[PDB]
């Protein structure tokens, strides 16, 4: 009933494939919903 | 729907009451309201609990 987020950003000068390195993710917040999670959709400025 | 109307010199059991019910919710979620927590001051140096 929690949902956990990590975010990392790294400024590594590559074009386009991912780079191949190390790298942690710290976490964010973990918050409560208690509700289920089936499909997942992402939105981009236009 | 009749009228309920007051004046201040009406008696006990005439007095209104406002009434307000703190009724809960529990045992479908995880927990997330809860009361205040207790502080003390810390102690250095000396092997406490
Ligand atoms: C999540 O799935 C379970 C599976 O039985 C179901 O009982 C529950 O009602 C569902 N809850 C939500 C918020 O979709």
């Amino acid at each position: 009933g929690y949902f956990k987020i990590y975010s990392k950003h790294t400024p590594i000068n590559l074009v386009r494939d991912l780079p191949q390195g190390f790298s942690a993710l710290e976490p964010l917040v973990d918050l409560p919903i208690g509700i289920n999670i089936t499909r997942f959709q992402t939105l981009l400025a236009l | 729907l009749q009228s309920y109307g007051f004046q201040p010199t009406n008696g006990v059991g005439y007095q209104p009451y406002r009434v307000v019910v703190l009724s809960f919710e529990l045992l479908h979620a995880p927990a997330t309201v809860c009361g205040p927590k207790k502080s003390t001051n810390l102690v250095k140096n000396k092997c406490v609990n």
